[PDB]
């Protein structure tokens, strides 16, 4: 969908997490779209990861980590994938984590870290605090920021990409992840 | 090349970041790093496979780490270990050193200072090296001012925020400077340290302030300082006439508790009207003084402390200033991030920077730079001197000098040139700067600018790289490095701009940089011969922004609030976060919080894990490398880090007397001389010298000193002297308390959380702070003070105590605290029994921000009886005050040896099931006057020894025994240890209906904190002391560890301690032929014999003693050379007991071996000797017991036991209990489980903890028996009073007083079990004249204002030696209202003379103990007392004195402290009624005495008038109403209204069968003011007429029946008062 001014409106939001709630699908188009009474509104959820083909059933509570993506006036929000088990350990990890600015032959770089609250937790939302934290403490998303490739380490040899020229990734907002498994981030902004 | 770059040390369980990066061309290449051991690169913890590129600018992070592998305590492990890198192109590796110090522990005690019995509360914030919450279970242990442990506690940790259990001060603690540590209990050195200060507080009897000309000492003063002192009681009127002793001192510190004080400080300048003034010539007083002679020498403090005792009263109170720094110079110097290192061509700048003695800024100094050099060509260079001034917003004064540069070493001096200043004191420093020597010729400068103090987080860094120098450009990258908190968290390159020299590096600062950084900038130089690293670097001071911006506001913001005001609090958080409230009375730290800072107080110490040091910059790129806090990796320049490392600190009449000390040779001579001549006049010098027994090496010093003292208080000087030589004696005291803390919670606040609570009824200003802790580090917040407070109040001064128709004065003063005056009125509320004026609005007038002084006369009829409402009014305000009164009677015995044993099943050698105990009234009771008595009827042998421990909380004594001894510390623990011991070890603990193993950690605790109360009494040697700071005692060590041994089997005692205690008493105290002496004069027991035999006696009786000492706790340390000791012991007493010389002496002697070899033939003959003396009661035996004496049957059994008896029949009982000798026993413990008084075992102390082991450890060898009675408690003649089916369920029922007068009657049906009934039965009597008097008495109220003199001899019992008593006690009941002289009794019992061993006032009492009440003459207490009120027709209290441990020597008498006689009659009370507290006329003439009784009558403040005047209207005629007389003179102005001339009635109604004033006569008149009906149609006022009005004729006769004498007084009075006015 691309574009700078956009990316630090969406990533700077008020994010939001959820769980006992269970539901039974029903497909709006595609294969799905759900539903739930939060205490104040009624809202909505897409399902569509590669996740979600184990899931047109529906859902038994688990932890949605619901931001909104678009919304409705009651206050009903859209928001895709964020799902995750629950009974969700609260365990809570200090992870490694690293910062290069590319500037064509210059970098300023840092060495960081990012806290992972969970067990297992939604690319969705590892994707949002990975930016969000991005966004108020690198200088993304403000002038020449808004290029580059977020890479986690998992495994000796095994990594997972996230462009930050758009948020194109609705389909894998539903792959989830194993908090103890992330070996390291690292993070290189070409501005 | 490549540069690995990392900290110069690691940290186990740290992250510790190691950045890569390099130089190499284009090929990519993989870069792996890792940590392993030594020379063994075997063991390797981690590593990371961190891959560079030219798309990584090859550069990179890894977080290796060194775990815990090397746990082996003593090897020195880890000592060293190798960091290691690994690539395609090179692999390189390092030694170098490692250290266990990881993360921070922070203790947050509440407050900061505790008196005796506080609470204090305690946590832990903890945190890693990462400074994140660190989870870990972390040690604390408490460290008495002393330096030995004391307590010890682990805990887990949740959060962060550990959180400990409260640590209770000492009953009577060891006063001064505490310590709390704290360390990691696993693995890693870390370290926390925190303080407090235990002191001990005493009530204030008048404020005494003292203030300083100013706040620093400085050249223009220094021969003078004007300290002025002001004095003045609560009642808003200062002191008048007073006593000053103000002595001063030196002093390094405000951590220090100790200072030189310093002769030859002043004395007297009796304060004067509220105010009292000296100035202190410093020069002086410090030079032959002290090691000072040069001001100059002297940048620490000066301390004072006044002491003001007053006139009138003779009361004392003592005030002091801490310290008072003193001062060279007022301005200080300190450059400001100036590195001390020159790269030459480069010119050098020197920032430096002007501080007030307050560490202000102050700008506008003129500053001097003079400075000096050498050429490298070894040539000098005296500079030209410089001068700037220091900026105004800046406080900086920049300088720069342009260095040749062959230029080397720089050395610089700066001052100040204050041109005000005098040359001496202005300020100076001086540095050195060195040259970054290079051989490249090669050097490097970085700097930037920004005109702020501190750089904010957010901002942006443009910092300037010039190269300069190096004989070549060819510099391909710039590169820098920013570490921050020991760890380098930034890092990265710049291109180098090919054309010009210099360019700019912009770093934004990051949070991450928070408390401060540095960084360091390197390009690397291809010098033909070799590469050169080069490079400098510079420390940044930035913006102390939080992680957690923790904000906290209180709902009403009002700067003030009401005492009782429900209120809402509200936290707050940009990130979910931990919180921790506290909220402490502010007024702790109060005086000058000196401005440190708050939040700073922690970012000052959480960053001195930054490893670099200086202002930046080094000397070689190593050097340079290094002060960064770096050491790094670079197969180039030499990494080295020059040997070791860099410990960096701070770079980035009486004097007469008192020339007598002559004689030190030892600090207790020096004391010895001190209160040596301190102030005795009743008796001779030798007199108090023989008392001494410190050692003749003083006494000397003491009989010196003293007659100088003596002949010299003749010779400085009504009858008003009074010598002294202040010394406080080091003690602590404080004279106003604080509250206890709260709000003490922690709380989970995500970004808000909102907690109501209304705010303690009380005057505190609640300073409530709350710091929090989450992912992003500790951030305390921003105090928020909530002072609560109500305008105005009044309190009534309520007394403990007073007797039946005895006439009391109830005081109390009104508080006034709004800005302007107003109007009250106070009236009292008459309750049933207690008579009153009224049959009233008095409504005066309070000046603003003041107190206007109350007062009410009443008189109780009725007992006991209590409750008296007060109120006030005010326009805006009517509020109400209720107090309660406790009344009392005259003489109190109490006869209690009822009770039975109820045996339903005669298991006990008959059948109980009844009891009578009826009324035996005592022909000596007091009139109109109730026989209480008290039923306590219990299942269980050990039924009252369980209920004492489970019905009330908080450990407890069990006698009325006074608590000075040790020994009553340690007896307080036995009742719980008895009972723990009992519950747990013949599992009973199902007795709970309640949770039991809750129950438990309630007993476990009740003997700790108990078990710490004695350590006060504990010596530096390890051996215990009966009193605090008394020579040690071998007895009260043995019985220490008795009872510590004891209690050892259920909360472990410290066996090093318990070692040195045992290991004191067998290596010093046991003679040569295995017996022990003891060491102190603390004759514990008066033994029968003559004065040989005794002595024999006296030590077997020890020498047993002490074994079952050593005996009861040996397991804790059995010790092979105290085995031996305990059989050479034990070996004494087989071998000389047994020609038994008493049964007392036989039993101890028996009980003690019974611990040990128990077959040992002649043990088995000892116990036949014993076994042989005891007697019993009924065919067969029903009772069996021990009586003291020893087959010299007198057979005075009289019906009563004894606290020796009991004692001894224990001895027996515990010998049997140890050799299973069961059914010898029962008639035994039938006797004690029927002797102990309900409670606990009554006779003393020392029987009553064998009488109780006993009954617990033979409940514990018998079995129990399934409790099943159906009691019932009854009147012989009244219905039925309550009966209860006792049950193993309850069986420690309520007690029940018994009302009715009746005989009563317990009497359980057939059942089963065993209870027991006790009945307790106080009474009051007339008369001592009956019982038996076994100390003569003598006692009196002297005048020489007035004093009291009570002595005593011991009257010795038959076959006893004439040395005199055992440790006994004297006890002065005061009457009511008439406070005694504390000091006069601390002086007594506080010297080397001392007479006494221990004083204290509790309960109306003063109660003395010493060691002996010798029968060679008389031994006297004297003290003085003042009438704190006015109490009418009191009623004597009591002067008695008994044995501590033998209170069966109770010699009782009345007296009184007044000879004051006047006639009446009365009835049944309702005479003292009739007449309700109306007026006195005194008698007509007077006799001499009386120019001060004259004066004192008038301004003491319930006097709100004194003005002389004559009847003009007495209506004769019958039926008509009130006085009225004519005012002739004024001199106190009554608060009413009328001026001199006018008339002014007086009112009173009902029959006054006691004053009547003769009309036409002029009677002078004093009282309060008149009471104000203010309107309701208009009038007036006038007055009372009470019980200390004065109403006195004024016989103006001039010669009438011959006057006078009496009258050269009243018109000296008159023109008297006015003048002296009050
Ligand atoms: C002064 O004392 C009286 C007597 O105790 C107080 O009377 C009580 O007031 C409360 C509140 O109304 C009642 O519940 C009680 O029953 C009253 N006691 C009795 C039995 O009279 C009175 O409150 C006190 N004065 C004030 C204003 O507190
Ligand atoms: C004390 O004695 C000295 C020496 O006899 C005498 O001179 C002096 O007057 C006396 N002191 C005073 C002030 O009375």
């Amino acid at each position: 969908l691309h574009d700078i001014r956009d990316l630090h409106r969406y990533y700077s939001s008020e994010s939001f997490e959820y769980s006992n709630v269970s539901g039974k699908v029903e497909n709006y188009n595609g294969s799905n779209v759900v539903r739930f009474n939060p205490k104040d509104q009624n809202h909505q959820l897409f399902l569509l990861g590669k996740d979600k083909e184990q899931y047109k059933e529906g859902l038994q509570g688990q932890n949605v980590f619901v931001v909104q993506e678009l919304i409705d006036p009651n206050g009903r929000l859209s928001t895709v994938g964020g799902v995750t088990k629950k009974n969700n350990k609260t365990s809570e990890t200090n992870t490694p984590l690293f910062v290069n600015k590319v500037n064509g032959e210059d970098l300023d770089a840092s060495i960081d870290s990012f806290l992972i609250q969970k067990e297992e937790i939604s690319l969705k939302e590892l994707d949002f605090k990975i930016r969000q934290q991005l966004v108020n403490n690198y200088g993304l998303y403000k002038g020449t920021s808004k290029y580059g490739k977020i890479i986690i380490n998992l495994k000796d040899e095994n990594k997972v990409e996230i462009d930050l020229g758009d948020k194109l990734q609705f389909e894998r907002m539903g792959d989830v992840l194993n908090s103890k498994d992330i070996r390291g981030i690292s993070v290189t902004i070409n501005q | 090349t490549y540069v690995i770059s990392a900290p110069k040390i690691f940290r186990v369980g740290a992250s510790e970041n190691i950045v890569i990066q390099v130089y190499g061309y284009t090929e990519a290449f993989d870069a792996t790093i890792s940590i392993k051991s030594y020379p063994d690169k075997k063991f390797s913890y981690s590593s990371g496979h961190v891959h560079l590129s030219s798309e990584n600018k090859f550069q990179n992070s890894a977080i290796l780490t060194i775990q815990p592998k090397q746990l082996p305590g003593g090897q020195n492990p880890v000592s060293y270990v190798y960091l290691e890198v690994v690539s395609k192109h090179f692999s390189k590796s390092k030694r170098m050193p490692i250290t266990y110090d990881n993360g921070f522990l922070f203790i947050h005690t509440d407050k900061p200072v505790y008196t005796p019995d506080q609470s204090v509360k305690v946590r832990v914030y903890s945190l890693n090296d990462d400074l994140k919450p660190a989870k870990r279970e972390t040690v604390l242990t408490f460290i008495d001012p002393e330096g030995s442990e004391v307590d010890m506690v682990e805990e887990i940790d949740h959060i962060g925020i550990i959180s400990f259990p409260d640590f209770k001060i000492p009953s009577n603690p060891r006063y001064g400077m505490w310590t709390i540590k704290a360390k990691y209990k696993e693995d890693f050195s870390t370290t926390g340290t925190a303080y407090f200060e235990v002191k001990e507080y005493v009530l204030p009897h008048f404020s005494v302030s003292i203030e300083p000309e100013y706040n620093f000492i400085g050249y223009k003063n220094f021969k003078n300082f004007e300290i002025t002192i002001k004095a003045r009681y609560f009642y808003n009127k200062v002191v008048t006439e007073a006593d000053v002793y103000i002595t001063f001192g030196i002093r390094e510190d405000l951590k220090d508790d100790q200072k030189e004080m310093m002769q030859t400080a002043m004395q007297n300048t009796m304060l004067i009207n509220g105010i009292a003034q000296v100035t202190f010539d410093s020069e002086t007083a410090v030079k032959e003084l002290s090691y000072y002679s040069l001001e100059d020498l002297n940048n620490k403090y000066l301390y004072i402390a006044v002491t003001v005792i007053e006139s009138t009263g003779g009361f004392s109170e003592e005030a002091e200033i801490p310290g008072i720094k003193y001062v060279l110079s007022p301005y200080k110097l300190n450059l400001v991030a100036t590195p001390l290192f020159l790269k030459p061509g480069i010119p050098y700048p020197i920032k430096v920077q002007v501080k007030d003695s307050l560490d202000q800024l102050v700008g506008g100094v003129p500053v001097t730079l003079n400075a000096q050099t050498i050429d490298v060509n070894q040539e000098t260079s005296d500079l030209d001197p410089s001068k700037s001034v220091t900026r105004v917003d800046d406080g900086v004064a920049s300088f720069v000098l342009n260095l040749p540069s062959g230029v080397t070493v720089l050395e610089f001096n700066v001052k100040t040139d204050a041109p005000d200043l005098p040359e001496e004191n202005q300020a100076r420093e001086g540095y050195r700067a060195i040259a970054y020597s290079s051989l490249s010729q090669s050097y490097l400068y970085i700097d930037w600018t920004d005109n702020h103090k501190a750089l904010l987080v957010g901002e942006h860094l443009n910092i300037i790289v010039t190269p300069k120098s190096p004989y070549i450009d060819k510099i391909t990258h710039y590169n820098y490095l920013i570490l921050s908190k020991g760890k380098i968290i930034h890092f990265g390159t710049r291109e180098k701009f090919s054309d010009a020299s210099y360019q700019s590096i912009n770093i934004p600062v990051t949070q991450n940089m928070v408390p401060s950084s540095r960084l360091l900038v390197y390009y690397i130089v291809t010098g033909e011969q070799t590469a050169e690293l080069v490079s400098d670097s510079v420390w940044l001071n930035i913006e102390e922004k939080c992680g957690n911006q923790l904000q906290v506001h209180l709902s009403p913001d009002a700067d003030a609030y009401s005492p009782g005001q429900t209120v809402s609090l509200n936290m707050a958080t940009g990130m979910d976060s931990w919180v921790a409230l506290a909220a402490v009375d502010s007024a702790v730290y109060g005086v000058q919080r000196g401005a440190k800072k708050p939040l700073e107080r922690v970012f000052q110490f959480l960053e001195k894990s930054d490893l670099g040091c200086g202002a930046g910059g080094g000397l070689n790129n190593a050097n340079v490398f290094h002060l960064a806090g770096l050491t790094f990796l670079t197969n180039a320049n030499a990494d080295d880090s020059q040997e070791n490392d860099e410990p960096c600190k701070e770079i980035l009449l009486q004097k007469k007397i008192e020339e007598i000390a002559a004689k030190y040779k030892h600090s207790v001579v020096k004391k010895c001389c001190y209160d040596g001549a301190c102030v005795n006049n009743d008796e001779t010098c030798e007199q108090r010298a023989a008392r001494i027994s410190l050692g003749p090496r003083c006494i000397k010093a003491f009989t010196e000193c003293c007659v100088v003292a003596s002949q010299l208080r003749a010779n400085i000087s009504l009858g008003r002297l009074h010598m002294k030589t202040l010394l406080p004696v080091s003690k602590p005291e404080i004279r106003s308390y604080f509250p206890e803390s709260w709000l003490w919670e922690v709380h989970l606040v995500p970004r808000r959380k909102q907690l109501q609570f209304a705010l303690p009824d009380s005057l505190t200003t609640w300073e409530i702070q709350g710091i929090g802790i989450s992912n992003t580090g500790i951030c305390v917040a921003d105090t928020v003070k909530a002072k609560v407070f109500k305008d105005v109040f009044l309190e009534m001064n309520i007394p403990y105590s007073v007797v039946r128709g005895e006439q009391i004065q109830l005081k109390g003063t009104v508080y006034n605290y709004r800005t302007s005056g107003m109007q009250f009125c106070v009236k009292m509320s008459a309750v049933e029994g207690i008579c009153t004026s009224e049959s009233k609005c008095v409504r005066q007038k309070v000046e603003g921000s003041s107190s206007h002084l109350v007062t009410f006369t009443v008189l109780p009829l009725e007992i006991g009886l209590h409750n008296i409402n007060f109120s006030l009014e005010t326009w805006f305000g009517k509020e109400i005050l209720v107090k309660t009164l406790r009344v009392v009677p005259e003489g109190v015995k109490r006869e209690s040896y009822s009770g039975v044993t109820l045996d339903p099943r005669g298991i006990y050698g008959t059948i109980s099931r009844r009891k009578e105990f009826p009324y035996r009234i005592p022909l000596d009771l007091v009139p109109k006057t109730e026989i209480k008595r008290i039923l306590s009827v219990k299942g269980l042998l050990v039924g009252e020894i369980l209920s004492a421990v489970l019905s009330q909380e908080g450990i407890n004594i069990l006698t009325h025994l006074p608590k000075g001894s040790a020994e009553a510390e340690l007896m307080s623990v036995v009742p719980v240890f008895y009972v723990f011991h009992y519950l747990e070890t013949g599992n009973h603990w199902n007795i709970f209906h309640s949770d039991p193993l809750i129950e438990k950690q309630k007993l476990k605790k009740k003997l700790k904190e108990g078990m710490l109360s004695i350590m006060s009494y504990r010596n530096a040697d390890y051996s215990y002391s009966v009193w605090k700071g008394g020579s040690a005692s071998t007895w009260l060590t043995a019985f220490a560890l008795r009872v510590l041994g004891q209690v050892n089997k259920y909360v472990e005692q410290n066996q090093n301690s318990i070692c040195n205690s045992l290991l004191w008493l067998v290596e010093n105290y046991q003679l040569d032929n295995g017996s022990f002496k003891e060491n102190s004069q603390y004759q514990p027991i008066k033994l029968q014999g003559t004065l040989p035999v005794e002595a024999r006696e006296n030590s077997l009786y020890l020498t047993a003693f002490t074994v079952i000492g050593i005996r009861k706790a040996f397991d804790i340390c059995p010790l092979v050379k105290i085995d031996t000791a305990l059989i050479k012991a034990d070996n004494f007493l087989l071998e000389n007991t047994l020609p038994a010389q008493s049964t007392f002496t036989l039993a101890i002697s028996a009980y003690a071996l019974s611990l040990g070899d128990k077959t040992h033939p002649q043990f088995r003959s000892i116990v036949s000797a014993l076994k042989r003396e005891a007697l019993v009661k009924g065919n067969p035996p029903i009772y069996r017991f021990w009586k003291d004496n020893l087959q010299h049957k007198d057979s005075s059994v009289p019906n009563t036991g004894t606290a020796r008896m009991v004692e001894t029949t224990a001895y027996a009982l515990l010998t049997s209990l140890n050799l299973k000798d069961i059914n010898y026993v029962n008639p035994v413990i039938k006797w004690l489980s029927e002797e102990q008084r309900y409670g606990g075992g009554f006779y003393s102390t020392q029987d009553t903890i064998n009488a109780i082991e006993g009954l617990t450890e033979y409940s514990l060898l018998v079995k129990q028996l399934r409790l099943s009675m159906d009691i019932d408690v009854s009147y012989k003649h009244k219905g039925a009073l309550h009966n209860y089916k006792m049950t193993d369920k309850n069986f420690l029922g309520r007690p029940v007083e018994v009302l009715l007068n009746d005989d009563l009657i317990v009497s359980t049906g057939f059942g089963s079990g065993l209870a027991t009934v006790h009945v307790t039965t106080v009474v009051h009597k007339t008369s001592t004249s009956e019982e038996v008097c076994s100390f003569y008495l003598k006692i009196d109220t002297q005048d020489i204002y007035k004093r009291i003199v009570a002595c005593a001899s011991y009257k010795p019992s038959r076959e006893e030696s004439s040395s005199g008593s055992s440790h006994a006690v004297m006890d002065i009941s005061l009457p009511t209202g008439i406070s005694a002289n504390e000091e006069d009794l601390k002086a007594l019992v506080e010297g080397v003379d001392q007479l006494f061993t221990d004083y204290q006032i509790k309960d109306g009492h003063v109660i003395l103990q010493l060691n002996s009440i010798p029968s060679s003459d008389f031994l006297c207490v004297r003290f003085r007392i003042f009438e704190l009120f006015e109490v009418g027709f009191l009623s004597p209290a009591t002067f008695t004195v008994y044995e501590y441990h033998r209170p069966d020597k109770q010699c009782t008498m009345f007296y009184s402290t007044s000879n004051i006689k006047i006639q009446k009659v009365c009835e049944g009370a309702a005479c003292k009624c009739v007449e309700a507290d109306c007026g006195q006329m005194q008698e007509e003439l007077d006799l001499t005495i009386s120019a001060e009784t004259r004066k004192q009558t008038a301004c003491k403040p319930e006097i709100a008038y004194a003005y002389k005047v004559s009847i003009t209207s007495i209506t004769v005629e019958n039926v008509f109403v009130k006085y009225k007389a004519t005012l002739l003179d004024i001199y106190k102005t009554g608060e009413a209204v009328a001026e001199k001339d006018s008339e002014i009635t007086f009112i009173k109604k009902v029959t006054c069968t006691n004053a009547e004033l003769v009309k036409g006569r002029q009677y002078l008149i004093m009282g309060k003011e008149a009471l104000q009906i203010k309107y309701n149609f208009s009038f007036r006022y006038i007055y009372p007429l009470d019980s200390l009005t004065w109403i006195e004729y004024w016989p103006r006769d001039t010669t009438c029946s011959s006057c006078q004498a009496f009258l050269a007084n009243l018109d000296e009075f008159a023109e008297d008062i006015f003048l002296n006015g009050c």
